[PDB]
């Protein structure tokens, strides 16, 4: 089950709904597709791999590694993950 | 063992897992039951490498430590509209901007 | 109210720093103050003498960010059971995206140019108010 992430740019990211629901303000904006008009590509598809990572290590013995950001995309993301609460 | 992909067309990106041990045929039926379009009407690439039904992820260069959650791998993909097959194309990810005189 | 219970009851510890940062254990104190002791490098361990009821926590050395130890904030050194350390197993949490995204700002800019980063106040803020032992021991308690 799934839903759709478009970027300000066009770029349309497919994720597991329950993947989504990590975040308050997009469950809020499904309740499906969601159009964000601030966040461009190479800031959301990066949201996206954090969703997975956050799934998969969240109550977890497996050795957690540290979650990779450049420099270049960390203000953007942080607008980002500010405004959807992740 | 979960590998962890991103399914790439166009501007077109699913992430999804699967089985290290699952085939090439099976990663098109993922892609069916999300964008309804069947096996046969599919290509899977590594990079520029077309990918073959029946061999698994594994063999393919997709392992768990490669595809990881935080960080995935890239598995192109292409539409035969009605005769032919398209070329395999990816749509960029737009680029950040000139790090700030501070960072 | 958050302090070491003064027990006297030896009770060995193996700190094992599985992370990628650089740990400082703290002791809290009889008074609760918290003590700090010698650093570990990623991926490094330390057989050391501790007591049952001590208090530990364990962070970053650099940036103070917090870690796990035994998947909680807090480590009790308990009973040694037939000549075996307890294992204290300290490694990183699933820090929000938010929050890790102000660590990686925080280890880029220099505090005096947080102002100059074009962001909304609210941001600023969130930088300013780095992670600090005294205000997760009052959130703690
Ligand atoms: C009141 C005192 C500090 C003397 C009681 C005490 O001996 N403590 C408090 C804690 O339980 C730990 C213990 C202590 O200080 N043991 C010596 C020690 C020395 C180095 C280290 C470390 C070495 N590297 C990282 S921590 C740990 C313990």
């Amino acid at each position: 089950m799934y839903v759709k992430l478009i970027s300000s740019d066009g770029h349309e990211f497919i994720v597991k709904r329950e993947h989504a629901l990590t975040s308050g303000t997009i469950k809020a904006m499904l309740s499906n597709e969601v159009n964000f008009r601030e966040i461009p590509s190479h800031v959301l598809s990066k949201v996206c791999m954090y969703f997975t990572y956050k799934v998969r290590y969240t109550n977890s013995s497996t050795e957690i590694p540290e979650f990779p950001i450049a420099p270049e995309i960390a203000l953007e993301l942080l607008m980002a993950a500010n405004f959807l609460d992740c | 063992m979960d590998v962890f992909l991103m399914i790439r067309r166009h501007k077109t990106t699913i992430f999804t897992d699967a089985k290290e041990s699952s085939t090439v045929f099976e990663l098109k039926r993922i892609v069916e039951g999300i964008l309804k379009r069947p096996p046969d009407e599919q290509r899977l690439y590594k990079d520029d490498q077309l990918l073959d039904d029946g061999k698994t992820l594994g063999e393919c260069g997709f392992t768990s430590q490669t595809a990881r959650p935080q960080a995935p791998a890239t598995v192109g993909l292409a539409f035969r509209a009605d005769d032919t097959f398209e070329a395999l194309c990816i749509e960029p990810f737009s680029s950040p901007p000139e790090l700030p005189d501070v960072m | 109210v958050l302090r070491s219970v003064n027990s006297r009851e030896p009770s060995q510890v193996i700190f094992c720093n599985r992370s990628p940062r650089v740990v400082l254990p703290v002791w809290l104190n009889f008074d609760g103050e918290p003590q700090p002791y010698p650093t570990l490098p990623p991926g490094t361990g330390r057989r050391i003498h501790s007591y049952r009821g001590h208090l530990w926590l364990f962070r970053d050395a650099g940036t103070h960010d917090g870690l796990l130890v035994n998947q909680t904030e807090l480590f009790v050194p308990s009973l040694n059971v037939d000549g075996q350390p307890i294992f204290a197993n300290i490694t990183l949490p699933v820090y929000t995206l938010k929050e890790r995204c102000l660590q990686v700002v925080r280890s880029l800019v220099k505090p005096e140019n947080y102002r100059r980063l074009d962001i909304v106040r609210s941001l600023y803020e969130d930088l300013e108010d780095h992670p600090n032992v005294q205000k997760d021991l009052e959130r703690l308690t």
